[PDB]
């Protein structure tokens, strides 16, 4: 509701996505985000189901990209969703249990500041490293910005931080659903629609698989 | 007021302040069977329990037949899970069932005085100091205490917000087990097989297609 | 001083002429009371809509007929598309009451409330199904060229022709089916068999229509 | 006091003289909305640039290529790019310009701006007439070529459909239909095709197969309305 950047420019916009949210565009067609208790929720939400997917991305492409150029891996050339049966130094219950436990902790963590900001910022056992005061949630800070950044041109980061995340997020939905239709590495989904990239779209792979 | 039928005139008694402010309600209620204010007091918490159960229910259904059809679960069918599991029991059916009516008794009926008369359960004396806590809220059917651990009460904003998705998460699971009986009834096949079935072939494997919507 | 049905007869103390169509014909003084006549205007019109509608499909797929394409007869047509197109039929029937029971009970609760069936209870659509005046629904999706605003006087000429339209359709989809019914063949047979001979070929040599023959 | 349609009548009150090409010929009352009639200026002056751009591509098509036939031309082109390429392309391709010229006339003062190369701007427009980069080097006046623009469209939007309906009944492309009329005129009209009287219908015989092949899935060619020809 203002000379905001939209994703569709000439339309009308709710007005609550005035900018205070990072990397807003205004797109919420259904009207999602009209109670902002809703709304602070959603943008932790998006958050961290873009941090994870840029990780996910991370760590899907960079080890096949590795494996196609070749590297000796103990795991190299396996899929991204072949990778749970391949095996281990221990078996994947006991990786299952550390992982809902570390992560039982660092959540709990990150919630509490969620629900009372400023009041995670000091640890448990050395009782003389803190994060800085003034922090909001969803951005720590502190040993999580260990390499000086964020002490200017804030807000111009927090709109790349989204924007990867989302073209990540989108990356991940394509992982799933395009190593669920054609059955192959999402990398060497690339490779034939860059061997030829008009006799393979989503469409004649789909006439075919019909 | 977001009503179940846009053009209908809402009945009166679910129109009052002591109705509108109740979870759920969209106005429906084409047999007045609520028109007394008790009557409604009362079935507000069959709708409650009856909701709540049939939640539990459907989850114990469907996520383990989705959990089973897509393997890491061998669960049978709910309408063959008590042909198997007393075979695998150490009591028989009988003994399990006087012992259910106990322990379920002796909620329900506490629970019976606590619809009868509020706060009837917090009188001190009753039982070993765990009675303090057995006030519930100040409205009926939403008791909190022990039974919300995680603490979502204690918020008095977005509260209408959980009690209305209780509501309608409990109402499209009493016809998700109403479902359940009759779509067991109708083709003889479980429900992740009957969506299956309908998803293989919609326009031809449905309701339609079986003598239950005869002419 | 307007034209009645009956010339002479003066038209009844219920039906002053207002609305589209009128001619003083009640002679059974059904639509006496002004809520039922208001239902039977909504009723004459929906029927004039869907008959229109019909003679339009029975006087198109038996110009198919006959003149050498493979489209069927109207009495055939049930039959053909349920057969040549795997359709099971029940559930064709189920989805066409899905779909008009929910087209129809927003038009039967605009009825009982004619400002309702607005307030963005359904999708997101707040003036679109306000409706103008009984029958004539209107807005951006039943009036999409937008004729019913504009010049008035020709909307409620075009309110007219499309009642008269409407009547005239009613009594052709009563006259298919006693045309079916009598000879048992197409309309449009039946036409160019009134054509080819227009004597002999008529309704009083049919047998069935008198019986004094 | 300016040309009608039809000289002794008198222009419906809706038009008035205002947009170019009015010519008072609206008997059926479509232009009575004026929200409305916006909507139809849009899609007449879309309908008839498209019209233009089809008749000269099937005219020069005939004139660079009297082998293959314009109705048949989607058939045997025969391209490197693939059959669904070429649609998902212009897919892609026109549903950005499409609803670029939709959010247009919705919004009239809302959409100018390059989005990639933000010191390139269109200047205020009238809506259906874009100009400043669509248009250089616009000769004379502008309300005389916006006249004959609306002129030539509507004649090639009658010719087009001129085109289809020689194609659909002599089966071949506007200058040998054109040359059956100059070679035979008297006997190659539609009246001598086609009569009515009552009690028998003698319709013109289809020139166009029921289906064609196409690699695999046959495409199904509608020969328009035949049956409720003459
Ligand atoms: C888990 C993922 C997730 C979550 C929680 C959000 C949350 C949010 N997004 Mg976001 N977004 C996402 C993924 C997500 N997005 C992706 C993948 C893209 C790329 C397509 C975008 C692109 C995007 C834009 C361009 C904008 C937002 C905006 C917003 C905010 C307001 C809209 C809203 O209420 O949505 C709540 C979202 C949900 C409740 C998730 C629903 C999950 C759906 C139903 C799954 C099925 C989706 C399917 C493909 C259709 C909100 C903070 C607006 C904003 O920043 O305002 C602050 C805005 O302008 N998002
Ligand atoms: C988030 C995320 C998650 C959940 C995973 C999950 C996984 N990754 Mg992975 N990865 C990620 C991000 C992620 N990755 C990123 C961002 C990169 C870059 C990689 C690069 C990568 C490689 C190169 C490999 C994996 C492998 C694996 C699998 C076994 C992990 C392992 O060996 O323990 C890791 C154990 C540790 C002790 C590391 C934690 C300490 C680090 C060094 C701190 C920094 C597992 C499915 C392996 C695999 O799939 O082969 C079968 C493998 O070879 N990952
Ligand atoms: C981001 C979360 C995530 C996602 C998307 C998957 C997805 C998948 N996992 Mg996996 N997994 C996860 C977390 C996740 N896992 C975690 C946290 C653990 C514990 C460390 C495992 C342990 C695990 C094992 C042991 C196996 C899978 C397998 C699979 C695949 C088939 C299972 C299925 O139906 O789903 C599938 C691609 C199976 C697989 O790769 O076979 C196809 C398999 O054997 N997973
Ligand atoms: C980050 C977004 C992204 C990208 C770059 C790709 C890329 C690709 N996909 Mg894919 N996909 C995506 C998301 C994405 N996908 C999502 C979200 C889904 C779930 C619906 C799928 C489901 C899917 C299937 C089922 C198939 C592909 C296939 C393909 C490949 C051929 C392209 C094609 O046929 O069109 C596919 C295009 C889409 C499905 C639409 C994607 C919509 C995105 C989000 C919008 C565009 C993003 C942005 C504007 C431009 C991207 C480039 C930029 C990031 C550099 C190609 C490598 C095919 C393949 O593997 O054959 C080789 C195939 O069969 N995709
Ligand atoms: C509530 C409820 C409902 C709807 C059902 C429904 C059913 N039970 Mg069941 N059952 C219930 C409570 C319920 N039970 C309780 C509380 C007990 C514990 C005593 C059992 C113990 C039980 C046994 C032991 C068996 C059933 C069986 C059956 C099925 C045959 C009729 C049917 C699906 C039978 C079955 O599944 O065999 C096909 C069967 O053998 N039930
Ligand atoms: C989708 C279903 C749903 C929802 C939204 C709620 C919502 C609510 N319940 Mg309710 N309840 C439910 C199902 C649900 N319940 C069922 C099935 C039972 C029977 C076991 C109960 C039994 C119950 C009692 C006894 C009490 C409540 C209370 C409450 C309130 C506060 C707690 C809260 O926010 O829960 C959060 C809601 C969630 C859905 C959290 C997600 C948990 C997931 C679904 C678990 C999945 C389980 C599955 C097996 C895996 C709130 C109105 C308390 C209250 O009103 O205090 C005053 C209270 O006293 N409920
Ligand atoms: C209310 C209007 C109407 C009328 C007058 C008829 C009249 C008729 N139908 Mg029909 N039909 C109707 C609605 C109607 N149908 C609807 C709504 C459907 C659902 C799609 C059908 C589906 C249908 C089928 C499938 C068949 C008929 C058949 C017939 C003929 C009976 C022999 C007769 C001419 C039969 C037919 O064609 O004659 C053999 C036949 O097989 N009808
Ligand atoms: C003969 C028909 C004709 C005429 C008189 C006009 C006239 C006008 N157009 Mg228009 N236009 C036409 C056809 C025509 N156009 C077609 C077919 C298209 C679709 C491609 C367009 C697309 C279009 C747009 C998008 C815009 C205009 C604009 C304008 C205005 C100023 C531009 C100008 O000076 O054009 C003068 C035109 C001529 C002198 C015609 C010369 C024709 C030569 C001889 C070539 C014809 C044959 C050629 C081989 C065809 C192939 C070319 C192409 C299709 C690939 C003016 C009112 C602009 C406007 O409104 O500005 C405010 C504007 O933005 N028109
Ligand atoms: C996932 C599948 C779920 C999809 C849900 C679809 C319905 C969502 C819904 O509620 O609607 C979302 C909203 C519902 O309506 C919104 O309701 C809100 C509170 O209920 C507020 O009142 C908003 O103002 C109101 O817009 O629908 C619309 O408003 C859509 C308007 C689109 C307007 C387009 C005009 C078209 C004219 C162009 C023609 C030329
Ligand atoms: C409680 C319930 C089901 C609970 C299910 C349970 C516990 C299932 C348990 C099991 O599955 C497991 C876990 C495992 C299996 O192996 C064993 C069993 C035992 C099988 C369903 C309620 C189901 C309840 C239903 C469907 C109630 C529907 C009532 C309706 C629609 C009434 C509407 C109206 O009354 C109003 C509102 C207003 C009036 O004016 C108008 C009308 C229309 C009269």
């Amino acid at each position: 509701d203002a000379a905001l950047p939209s994703w569709m420019p000439g339309a009308d916009l709710p007005g609550y996505l005035n900018g205070t949210l990072p990397g807003d565009f205004g797109f919420d067609p259904l009207y999602l985000g009209q109670d902002p208790v809703k709304l602070k929720w959603y943008a932790q939400a998006e958050l961290m189901n873009a941090r994870f997917a840029m990780l996910a991305v991370a760590g899907i492409l960079v080890p096949e990209l590795l494996s196609n150029i070749g590297f000796s891996w103990p795991g190299a050339g396996v899929a991204w969703y072949d990778a749970g049966k391949f095996e281990y130094f221990a078996p994947a219950s006991s990786l299952f249990g550390v992982q809902m436990l570390l992560f039982a902790w660092v959540e709990i963590r990150r919630y509490q500041d969620f629900v009372k900001p400023g009041s995670a910022n000091q640890d448990p056992i050395f009782t003389n490293n803190k994060l800085p005061d003034g922090n909001e949630p969803g951005y720590p800070g502190g040993i999580f910005d260990p390499f000086g950044w964020s002490k200017g041109d804030i807000k111009s980061l927090k709109l790349k931080e989204i924007k990867n995340g989302r073209l990540a997020m989108l990356a991940f939905a394509g992982f799933i659903g395009q190593a669920y239709t054609t059955g192959t590495t999402p990398l060497k989904n690339l490779s034939t629609h860059l061997a030829d990239p008009w006799s393979t779209t989503v469409w004649q792979n789909d006439l075919a698989r019909l | 007021r977001q009503s179940w039928l846009p053009g209908s005139q809402i009945p009166a008694h679910l129109d009052t302040p002591a109705a509108q402010a109740l979870a759920g309600n969209f106005g429906f209620d084409p047999l007045g069977l609520g028109k007394d204010p008790v009557a409604l007091r009362w079935y507000q918490q069959a709708e409650l329990i009856h909701c709540r159960t049939a939640m539990a229910g459907v989850a114990g259904i469907l996520i383990p037949g989705l959990l089973t059809k897509a393997g890491a679960l061998n669960v049978p069918e709910w309408y063959d899970a008590g042909k198997v599991a007393i075979e695998n029991s150490f009591a028989p059916w009988g003994s399990l069932l006087a012992v259910q009516l106990f322990l379920c008794g002796f909620v329900e009926a506490k629970r019976w005085q606590d619809i009868r008369k509020p706060g009837s359960q917090g009188e001190p004396g009753s039982f070993l100091g765990f009675e303090a806590s057995l006030k519930g809220t100040s409205e009926l059917g939403y008791p909190g205490g022990p039974f919300d651990p995680l603490g979502l009460s204690k918020e008095a904003d977005k509260w209408a917000d959980w009690k209305l998705k209780e509501v309608k998460n409990g109402r499209l699971a009493m016809l998700a087990f109403l479902g359940f009986v009759a779509q067991k009834y109708a083709t003889g096949a479980g429900p992740v097989d009957n969506l299956a079935a309908h998803l293989k072939d919609p326009w031809h494997v449905n309701y339609a297609t079986n003598g239950v919507s005869l002419p | 001083v307007r034209p009645v049905w009956f010339p002479g007869n003066p038209p009844p103390a219920h039906l002053d002429g207002s609305l589209a169509g009128d001619y003083g014909f009640d002679p059974l003084f059904l639509g006496q009371e002004p809520q039922t006549l208001k239902w039977y205007v909504q009723a004459e019109l929906v029927h004039g809509r869907f008959a229109m509608l019909g003679a339009a499909g029975i006087i198109l797929t038996s110009i198919g007929a006959k003149v050498g394409l493979g489209f069927p007869e109207w009495y055939d047509a049930g039959k053909v598309v349920v057969e040549k197109n795997n359709i099971d039929f029940p559930t064709l029937m189920v989805i066409q009451f899905y779909l008009m029971g929910w087209a129809e009970t927003k038009r039967w609760y605009d009825f009982k409330n004619p400002g309702s069936q607005a307030d963005g209870s359904f999708l997101g659509f707040t003036e679109e199904f306000k409706g103008l005046e009984n029958g004539y629904p209107g807005g951006r999706f039943f009036d999409p060229m937008g004729l019913s605003r504009g010049d008035a006087a020709k909307y409620q000429e075009y309110k007219q022709k499309e009642v008269k339209n409407g009547r005239l359709a009613m009594i052709a989809c009563l006259g298919f089916a006693a045309q079916y019914a009598a000879t048992g063949k197409g309309p449009l047979d039946n036409l160019a068999d009134h054509l080819a001979d227009p004597n002999h070929v008529n309704f009083a040599t049919n047998g069935v229509s008198i019986p004094i023959a | 006091s300016r040309p009608l349609w039809l000289p002794g009548s008198t222009p419906p009150a809706h038009l008035k003289g205002d947009l170019p090409g009015d010519f008072g010929f609206d008997p059926l009352g479509l232009g009575a909305n004026a929200e409305s009639l916006k909507w139809f200026k849009e899609s007449e002056l879309v309908h008839s640039r498209w019209a233009m751009a089809a008749v000269a591509g099937i005219l020069v098509q005939e004139i660079v290529r009297p082998d293959v036939f314009w109705y048949n031309a989607g058939k045997e082109v025969e391209s490197p790019l693939g059959p669904l390429g070429l649609l998902a392309v212009e897919f892609f391709l026109m549903h950005w310009v499409e609803v670029r010229r939709w959010q247009d006339l919705r919004k009239p003062g809302s959409v100018d701006q390059d989005p990639i190369f933000s010191q390139y701007k269109l200047p205020p427009h009238e809506v259906g007439y874009p100009g400043g980069v669509f248009a250089p080097f616009i000769p004379g006046d502008l309300a005389e070529l916006k006249v004959k623009e609306i002129k030539n469209g509507r004649l090639a939007m009658l010719a087009f459909v001129g085109f289809v309906m020689a194609a659909q009944v002599t089966g071949k492309g506007p200058i040998a239909a054109l040359q059956e009329h100059l070679a035979d005129p008297w006997g190659t009209t539609i009246f001598s095709k086609a009569a009515v009287v009552p009690g028998q219908a003698v319709a013109p015989p289809c020139k166009i197969p029921a289906s064609v092949s196409y690699k695999g899935i046959e495409i199904p060619t509608p020969c328009f309305l035949q049956g409720l020809w003459p």
